[PDB]
């Protein structure tokens, strides 16, 4: 190569890391901003100009805010949980690729990498309110184990239902394969279950359950204070934008385009971005539109609606594939 | 339950639909249950308050909007002389229903019939209005001001040195309110 | 003393800019309060945004009347509530007790529990009054001094 | 009082007339659903009179540092698992002793206390006094007031609803509607504001009509919010009728049967959502009520999505009524010509000495009251409010009792509750209205 | 509120007046601001009658 | 205890006793209220109706205690050490001043010989200066010019001081003191507290902090009190080792502790207090005075001058240690052993 | 249980009780009232007192019957806890 | 209807003076028994003796009642009372208020304003 191993891995984790902690801060200004404008409201324009300096007020605010550790509370791992949560959720970025291969790990099997990381991150959850031993995060912690028992094989029976076509399970391959066509056309109903399980996933309304502020106080988060409740909105929030990534990854066209490296590079990024953005914003809007379900109704809607017509497809999918002999080479192509 | 007399007409509701009587169409009943159509008309309805009119206004650069009615803070007037208005009835301090007026008078030096002490406790007071609808002078006033929020609760005990310091500060308001609204009094 | 000024600087304009009060609220002076998070004052705007929990909270508004059943209960989430923390008192029944305040239920005002950093008039306050009242707040965070006061002991 | 000290006959109880059902046409153990098998007792071994006080259902206090509870209410859940076994509603944290207060005050020192109780509905709390005092003292307010506090009782059910239909959907977790909703009522704030000089405590309806009279641009601008509110309630009602997330949460929730409605004390929505056909504006009409056409929205089911559909009703025929008043309102005065109960014009007791005199004893001694007691009841926002008003003859009451649509309700939340899962205790708190104002005193 | 039993009731305990309150405080005897009051006290960190 | 108290100066005060809401009559000053001990006598003076000067320095610590008193009757006024004027300003209208400044460990602008001698100076001196009666200035527990613990000589030669200039002092000496937050009880259920010089092992007569205040209010009652000097220890001596067994006992924790050669040790601690902004409880001297032992030196008014009995910290683990009881011993009732 | 080691535990818990006239008079057939001087309240904390020193719970039906040490003894054999 | 709490106990007048006897002994009872269980539950730092010293002095103050319908309305306050402490409802500070922890002589109410 041309200059150091460790100064390439360097700068590569830097460009990946630093600007996806300044796009998750605008995410939470830009949600903020969004459902207000749905609501007949600014949102923030007051900490900093048009209110772009909000997110790191309320970052520095936190940082500098007393933490307590409650008497009742098995502090070692209080303080466990959020740390694994914030360390795993941040974790599924080194396998997305900004371009043809353009990833910090580009794995052959970085979809496996991502079930992974995002369901060791929920155990935090888990644990993290389980330890607070206190009523509300009690009950908090028990909906998140409820909430995953109920996306985790949507989001695993619906990742299949990709692999089938593309054939690899590495992330820049399956972006490849969509030259032909993004795959929200062919997987149309693949991908409107995958959208709602990854809101799922992400804990977000209408299944903000783990958290909802009208039923428990702050759920698992209850008695979380400063840097404990920050490292769970980097996580929720870095979730939701990887989620978004990952959606656009899988179903359309990831960065495939709707000096001469930089400038060509850039595309890439800006058409994962502008599609990932998209995608963020129909979170936000789907906040904004609707009512918080019961969490036994969440539960029997995975259970008894999702997988019964995810498995069908699972079923009907391969027998279209062999039918028109399109199963995909499964040797490294693109 | 229902009146006494004939039973209402028609009151008894129609027997049960059965399944097979629900006269919709598979087609837009499958249709609706699968494509979430009921929920994406309210998606829909979202976006087009997007691009609408915020109703936000800038405070403290702009206020909402306060009528010649409005009751904020009291002040004691003066009439153009600069004699006091106040004449020591006591009306106000009989119908306060919180109990927030104390007042002390006697003869001044010059025979006048004054208050030696006025005080109103901001913090009992209900803002009300009774004590200006009961003076037979236009001597205490509730003021157009609302942001005189405080560091103590001592700030919010007026004597009578606070009260027409008020008046003294505030009458050009005060002068307006009641020219505007004193013939509904 | 620039430095220690700089970091007084930032430290107070995060305290400004991520103000949370919490979700609590008593009588009727919370309607003139949830009045400042609808869309014509837009209290988010400024970065006030209502936490649920007393852990997530860096404001106590003390919208309503305290009765002697309910004054444990406010003491005992305002201690869990952590440093650095504020309490506004808004409306004469918290100031005072207001128009109960011969009352045999009625805390004579929320300052025989808690500590007040500042009293906002009237009953109801208009919605703009307690906004008033939390610009004097951040006025008073913008002027306290903090890695300074520690340089003088 | 005497013979108690001793033993003496024992005084008969309830449980003394009990009556055995008949066998041959009795059918079933159990013809209610909200006993069967969804109570305590369902579960365990043994029953907790002996044995099982040592041992306690899971027990959260819910409130009063809440957000569904609204305020200040202690809801104390025995909780299997995630289901409600017991709901015992904790109240008093905002008993401040109003009717006590009462007691201490002339009859005008009190009105101001009505305002505070169901303190989203302060006009219509100051009705059903105003129109007690003046039963007692015999007095019939002229026209123009009657037209502006049936105008003004439906501006304040629009409000009530406003604050009581999207504080209960916030609950639930819709957040969008509350913003939208609380734009118009802070619009129909300016009209209190501008008629008294409050947005929220006016003190304006009192006994002999209203405080003073509306300003001379008022009509019209309620006329102009009025062609645009239509709109406003059909958007609210495009998030939520249809939403298959709102009717899950809420079809077959909080279910009353009309025959246990009645003996909950049930009234309002609470009761007409059970299929009862009853308003008390058409059963007693009061004001100018008996003077205007509207409809009243009665469901079949008695739950909280019925409940729902009758609130969002009533928004359209308040709006309907409220178009009359403006188009009916007659000239006149607002006050009962007698000075002797209601305060002469300032220019009046400026000029004139039986104007001055009647002003300087209003303020101070107040007006009596001819003796006697009265129960007097209006349609509140919330259901039926009444007052019990006991006169001396002098300008004190001897007595006033506040009757609360919502004490009413929150007693019958274990009723309905027990059985439900968590969630859905949230989902019939706002469906049932309450303001703790109300429901302490 | 007045001190008046109803032989039969089924859990027939306080619903308006503090927990540990004593007196029927609409008795026309009882006087109108009552006999205790409270605080937070410094010194026992807690609330005091 | 009377309802006229007359004062040093020959004012009568005319007193209606109970509340807060009444009239004490007495217009106190309280320097270092702002600590551990001052708001025991701040609440005392407040809770009965007397009107009580709290000069302060940073804002926000200040603030628990004017919910001791009525209104108007806590006046806060900020304040300067090297500020004469405001210490004059802040001791003009009273009838009392309570010194309490100390600090166990040095500051980059104040040493130990700065805030006890030349703190005791100005306050003294402004004491003297407007005729203020009574003097209650606190020292420490074996306070001695001739020693050579920076604590103990320092509050010991400020001791000298004021009585030169104000010879009507009461001098009050309390042993190492017991409480909520206190610097005793919550170290050694601290996880912090581990590095230690002796093997915890030093003797002491710890007293109850709430018993200090009180001593302190009545001080101002007994006028036969001024001039004196009191010495305010607890009824049994015990080690830090027993005090620290018997917080084992309570919180059901047993702690640990690093012992260094003090010869190693007393340079790092005076590094640490150098090198960190906060209070770390490690500082050269606090060292010296961890090898040292208490001696209540008679001749020195007691608890009993005061007709009060001191109770043992044996009692007072249960109320103030719970907190730190791990939650599956939590419910369990006060150890009594 | 033995009926001795029953019996030996009651006479220090009963000499133990502050204000009993005497600790001599206490036999297996002693009564709390008309020998050892308690009154009804005594009475029901001395059966409270043998109950938590047994580790048992006396009912209220039988608990009125323990007017005598020797009917505590019969209760606590009776009853199969210890 | 809605269920009674854990100790609600129904509301009925005893029938004769033995009825009132064995209910007073039955409520002396269940106070002194649940003294170890109020202790815990409230935090109390006193010794489980004197809060049964106190729950004695309770029952003494009412010792000379020979008035039926005077006990069954005393029976009533400790029934609520014993209720309203152990479902918890009552805080740390209302029991505490429950233990205090006048001039004993003219001469002494004298000399200090009366008392
Ligand atoms: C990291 C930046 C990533 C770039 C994408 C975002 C760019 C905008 C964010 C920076 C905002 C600039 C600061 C600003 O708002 O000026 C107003 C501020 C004024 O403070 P203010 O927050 O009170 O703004 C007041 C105006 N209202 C109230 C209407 C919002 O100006 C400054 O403070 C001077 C600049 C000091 C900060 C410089 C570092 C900023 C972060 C690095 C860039
Ligand atoms: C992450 C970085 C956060 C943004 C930087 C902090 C912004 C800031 O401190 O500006 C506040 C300050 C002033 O903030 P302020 O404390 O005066 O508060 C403003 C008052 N209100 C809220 C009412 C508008 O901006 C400046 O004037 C520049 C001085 C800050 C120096 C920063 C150097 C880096
Ligand atoms: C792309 C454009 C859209 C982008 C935006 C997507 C919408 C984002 C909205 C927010 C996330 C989704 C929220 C889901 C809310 C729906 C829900 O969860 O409700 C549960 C509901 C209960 O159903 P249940 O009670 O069992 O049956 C009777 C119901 N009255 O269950 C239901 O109501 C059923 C919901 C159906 C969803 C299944 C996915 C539909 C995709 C087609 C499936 C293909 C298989 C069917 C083939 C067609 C057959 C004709
Ligand atoms: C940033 C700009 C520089 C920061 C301040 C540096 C000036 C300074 O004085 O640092 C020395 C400081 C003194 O700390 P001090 O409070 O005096 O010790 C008592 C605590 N036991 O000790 C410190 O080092 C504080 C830690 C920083
Ligand atoms: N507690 C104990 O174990 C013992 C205490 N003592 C003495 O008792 C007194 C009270 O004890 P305690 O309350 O526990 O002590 P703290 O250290 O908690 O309080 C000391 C007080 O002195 C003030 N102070 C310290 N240095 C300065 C300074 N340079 N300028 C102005 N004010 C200053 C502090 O104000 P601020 O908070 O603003 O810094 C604080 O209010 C002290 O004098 C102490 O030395 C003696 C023996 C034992
Ligand atoms: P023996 O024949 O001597 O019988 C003794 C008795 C007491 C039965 C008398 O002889 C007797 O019959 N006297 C009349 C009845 C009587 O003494 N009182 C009526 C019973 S109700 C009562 O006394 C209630 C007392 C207060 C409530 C219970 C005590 C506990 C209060 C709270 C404790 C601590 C809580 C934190
Ligand atoms: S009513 Fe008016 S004029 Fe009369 S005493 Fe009161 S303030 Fe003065
Ligand atoms: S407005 Fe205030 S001062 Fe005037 S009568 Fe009403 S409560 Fe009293
Ligand atoms: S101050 Fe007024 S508006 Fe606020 S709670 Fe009290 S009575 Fe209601």
């Amino acid at each position: 190569m041309s200059y150091s191993q460790t100064i390439n891995s360097l700068v590569e984790v830097v460009l990946v890391l630093v600007p996806s902690l300044v796009g998750i801060a605008y995410v939470t200004v830009g949600e903020r901003k969004t459902m207000g404008s749905m609501q007949r409201r600014l949102g923030p324009n007051a900490v900093g100009i048009y209110g772009l300096l909000q997110a790191f007020a309320d970052a520095l605010k936190l940082l500098l805010k007393e933490y307590v550790g409650p008497t009742q509370a098995n502090l070692v791992l209080f303080f466990l949980g959020p740390v694994i949560t914030l360390i795993f959720s941040l974790l599924g970025y080194a396998v997305i690729p900004y371009g043809p291969g353009l990833a910090v790990n580009d794995l052959s099997t970085g979809i496996l990498y991502m079930l992974a990381v995002s369901s060791l991150a929920t155990y935090g959850i888990l644990l993290a309110g389980w330890s607070a031993n206190s009523k509300y995060a009690f009950l908090g912690s028990l909906r998140s184990t409820a909430q995953l028992i109920s996306y985790e094989l949507v989001l695993s029976s619906s990742i299949l239902l990709v692999i089938m076509l593309s054939g690899s399970l590495s992330l820049t391959v399956i972006v490849e394969s969509q030259r032909a066509i993004w795959y929200i056309l062919p997987l149309l109903p693949v991908f409107i279950i995958f959208f709602i399980g990854s809101v799922a996933e992400t804990n977000r309304a209408p299944f903000d359950l783990a958290e909802a502020e009208s039923e428990l106080v702050s759920g698992f988060m209850t008695e979380h204070a400063a840097v404990i409740f920050v490292f769970f909105f980097l996580a929720e929030y870095g979730s939701i934008v990887l989620m978004c990534i990952l959606t656009s990854i899988l179903f359309l066209g990831g960065y495939l385009l709707i000096n001469a490296p930089t400038v060509e590079g850039s595309f890439y990024g800006l058409s994962l971005g502008v599609k990932t953005s998209i995608l963020i914003f129909v979170f936000i809007w789907t906040r904004a539109s609707f009512p918080r379900i019961r969490f036994d109704q969440l539960m029997s809607f995975c259970w008894t609606v999702l997988l019964p017509i995810l498995f069908a497809l699972i079923v009907l999918v391969p027998c279209i594939l062999y039918s028109f002999n399109i199963f995909p080479v499964n040797i490294s192509l693109l | 339950a229902t009146p006494a007399g004939p039973p209402p007409k028609n009151f008894r509701l129609p027997p049960p639909k059965n399944w097979d009587e629900e006269s919709e169409s598979t087609i837009d009943k499958v249709g609706k249950y699968f494509l979430m159509t009921e929920m994406l008309r309210g998606m829909y309805v979202l976006l087009e308050q997007f691009f609408r009119p915020p109703y936000t206004i800038y405070y403290p650069f702009e206020k909402g909007p306060i009528s010649p009615r409005f009751r904020g803070e009291h002040a004691l007037r003066r009439y153009p002389s600069g004699e006091e208005r106040c004449i020591a009835c006591k009306l106000c301090e009989a119908v306060c229903p919180a109990q927030a007026i104390t007042i002390e008078a006697e003869e001044r030096a010059d025979g006048s019939r004054r208050t030696t002490r006025y005080d109103i406790d901001m913090t009992k007071c209900i803002y009300c209005g009774f004590c200006q609808e009961s003076c037979p002078v236009d001597a205490i006033v509730e003021s157009p001001n609302a942001e005189y929020a405080t560091e103590t609760r001592e700030e919010l005990l007026y004597n009578k040195e606070k009260l027409l310091a008020n008046g003294d500060k505030w009458e050009p308001e005060l002068a307006a309110a009641i020219r505007a609204d004193a013939p509904y009094r | 003393q620039y430095a220690l000024t700089t970091l007084d600087i930032i430290t107070n304009w995060a305290r400004q800019g991520s103000f949370w009060p919490m979700t609590f609220g008593l009588a009727c002076c919370a309607v003139e309060m949830m009045h400042l998070s609808t869309p014509r004052y837009d209290q988010d705007r400024l970065g006030i945004i209502f936490r649920a929990s007393p852990r997530q909270s860096d404001v106590m508004i003390v919208a309503g009347t305290l009765t002697n059943k309910m004054a444990p209960a406010l003491r005992q989430v305002y201690d869990q509530m952590p440093d650095p923390r504020w309490v506004i008192s808004m409306g004469s029944c918290a100031n005072g007790g207001g128009y109960y305040h011969y009352s045999y239920s009625v805390v004579r005002g929320c300052d025989r529990i808690v500590p007040v950093d500042v009293y906002v008039p009237g009953c109801p306050p208009t919605s703009e009054a307690l906004m008033y009242g939390i610009f004097q707040l951040q006025r008073k965070m913008r002027n306290t001094k903090i890695t300074r006061m520690w340089y003088r002991k | 009082p005497q013979d108690g000290f001793q033993g003496t006959r024992l005084i008969p109880t309830g449980a003394d007339f009990q009556s055995p059902p008949d066998p041959f046409i009795d059918e079933g153990a159990r013809d209610n659903a909200a006993n069967y098998g969804v109570q305590k007792s369902r579960s365990g071994v043994d029953e907790d009179s002996v044995e099982g006080r040592k041992v306690r259902h899971y027990t959260v206090n819910f409130g009063p540092q809440h957000p569904a509870a609204h305020g200040v209410l202690r809801l104390i859940l025995e909780l299997n698992g995630e289901e409600i076994v017991r709901a015992d509603p904790h109240v008093g944290l905002l008993h401040r002793g109003t009717e006590k207060l009462c007691e201490y005050k002339t009859y005008m020192q009190a009105l101001p206390y009505f305002d505070r109780l169901d303190y989203v509905s302060m006009m219509t709390n100051e009705q059903v006094f105003s129109l007690a005092v003046e039963k007692l003292l015999n007095i019939e307010i002229p026209p123009r007031a009657k037209f502006i506090r049936t105008m003004f009782g439906e501006i304040t059910r629009i409000l009530n609803h406003l604050m009581s239909v999207l504080s209960h959907a916030m609950d639930v977790g819709a957040l969008t509607p509350f913003l939208w909703g609380f734009e118009e009522r802070e619009k129909l704030m300016e009209f209190y504001e501008r008629v008294s000089g409050a947005r929220l405590h006016a003190a304006y309806v009192r006994p002999g009509g209203v405080h003073q009279d509306i300003p001379v641009g008022l009509l019209d601008d309620i006329y102009q919010w009025a062609t645009q509110f239509g709109d406003r309630i059909d958007e609210t009602e495009e998030m939520l009728t249809d939403n298959r997330i709102w009717i899950n949460r809420l079809k077959g929730v909080g279910v009353v049967s009309a025959a246990d409605a009645l003996n909950l004390s049930f009234t309002g929505v609470m009761l007409r959502g059970s299929g009862v056909p009853w308003d008390v504006r058409k059963s007693s009409p009061y004001d100018a009520y008996d003077q205007v056409e509207f409809d009243v929205p009665v469901g079949i089911n008695g739950d909280c999505y019925d409940r729902y559909l009758c609130r969002m009703e009533e928004f359209r025929q308040s709006l309907r009524i409220i178009h009359q008043c403006l188009n009916k309102m007659p000239a006149g005065p607002v006050r009962y010509e007698d000075y002797k109960i209601t305060p002469p014009p300032r220019a009046a007791m400026k000029e004139n000495m039986e104007a001055l005199i009647h002003h300087f004893l209003l303020f101070t001694k107040g007006y009596a009251v001819p003796p006697g007691d009265t129960y007097t009841a209006i349609e509140a926002p919330k259901g039926e409010m009444g007052v019990y008003v006991v006169s001396d003859g002098s300008e004190r009451p001897y007595r006033v009792h506040i009757r609360a649509p919502g004490f009413a309700h929150l007693s019958g939340f274990d009723h309905i509750t027990r059985g439900h899962l968590l969630a859905d205790a949230v989902a019939v708190i706002g469906t049932m209205d309450l303001v703790f104002g109300e429901v302490d005193r | 509120m007045f001190g008046v039993l109803f032989v039969g009731h089924p859990d027939l305990r306080r619903i308006m007046t503090d927990y540990g309150f004593e007196g029927h405080p609409l008795r026309k005897d009882f006087p109108l601001t009552g006999y205790t009051e409270i605080r937070y006290d410094e010194e026992k960190k807690r609330i005091v009658v | 205890i009377s309802d006229i108290h007359i004062t040093r100066t020959g004012k009568p005060l005319i007193r209606i006793q109970g509340g807060r809401s009444s009239l004490g009559e007495h217009t106190a000053t309280v320097f270092g209220a702002t600590g551990q001990l001052g708001r025991y006598i701040v609440n005392r003076l407040a809770r009965q109706g007397c009107t009580v000067i709290v000069p302060y320095r940073e804002e926000m610590a200040k603030r628990h205690l004017k919910v001791s008193g009525d209104l108007g009757r806590v006046i806060f006024m900020e304040f300067d050490l090297r500020n004469t004027q405001s210490i004059e300003e802040s001791v003009r209208h009273s009838d009392v001043v309570y010194n309490l400044i100390g600090r166990d460990y040095p500051t980059k602008n104040f040493s130990l010989a700065d805030v006890h001698i030349e703190g005791t100076e100005r306050i003294v001196e402004a004491v003297a200066k407007y005729d203020v009666d009574r003097f209650i200035q606190v020292s420490t527990y074996n306070a001695n010019p001739d020693s050579t613990c920076e604590f103990f000589r320092t509050k010991g030669i400020a001791e000298k001081v004021a009585r030169h200039v104000f010879p009507e002092t009461t001098i009050v000496r309390p042993a190492p003191m017991f409480g909520f937050e206190d610097r005793l009880l919550l170290k050694l259920a601290s996880v912090t507290n581990l590095f230690t010089s002796n093997h915890m092992r030093e003797k002491f007569w710890p007293v109850h902090v709430n018993e200090v205040g009180e001593a302190l209010e009545r001080m101002l009652y007994d006028d036969s009190t001024a001039g004196q000097t009191f010495e305010l220890y607890g009824p049994r001596q015990y080690s830090m080792a027993q005090i620290a067994e018997l917080v084992d006992r309570e919180i059901y924790k047993k702690r640990r502790h690093i012992n260094l050669p003090k010869p190693i040790l007393q340079p790092l601690a005076e590094l640490i207090n150098r090198v960190l902004w906060w209070d770390t409880g490690l500082s050269r001297d606090q060292v010296e005075r961890e090898f040292h032992d208490q001696v209540i030196d008679p001749t020195a008014k007691t608890f009993k001058d005061l007709g009060m009995e001191p109770t043992d910290i044996s009692k007072w683990t249960y109320h103030y240690l719970l907190p730190y009881r791990p939650s599956t011993y939590y419910d369990l009732p006060p150890s009594t052993e | 249980l033995q009926k001795v080691e029953v019996y030996e535990r009651i006479k220090s818990l009963l000499a133990g009780f502050d204000k009993v006239n005497d600790p001599n008079n206490i036999t297996e057939t002693a009564h709390f009232a008309n020998d050892l001087g308690l009154d009804s309240l005594d009475t029901v904390e001395v059966v409270m007192a043998i109950e938590e020193e047994f580790s048992i719970e006396i009912p209220d039906k039988d608990a009125d019957q323990i007017h005598s040490v020797d009917k505590a003894i019969e209760y606590i054999l009776r009853q199969p806890d210890a | 209807a809605v269920q009674p709490t854990k100790f609600a106990v129904t509301v009925r007048q005893s029938r004769n003076w033995a009825d009132a006897k064995q209910r007073v002994i039955a409520a002396y009872r269940a106070w002194i028994r649940a003294a170890p269980e109020i202790q815990t539950m409230y935090s109390i730092p006193f010794p489980v003796s004197h809060i049964r010293t106190r729950i004695r002095q309770e029952f003494e103050r009412h010792r000379y009642v020979n008035k039926l319908n005077v006990v069954d309305v005393l029976l009533q306050q400790s029934n609520a009372d014993f209720q309203e402490t152990m479902n918890f409802w009552r805080q740390q500070s209302h029991v505490m208020a429950f233990f205090k922890e006048l001039p004993s002589n003219f001469i002494t109410g004298f000399l200090e304003g009366r008392n």
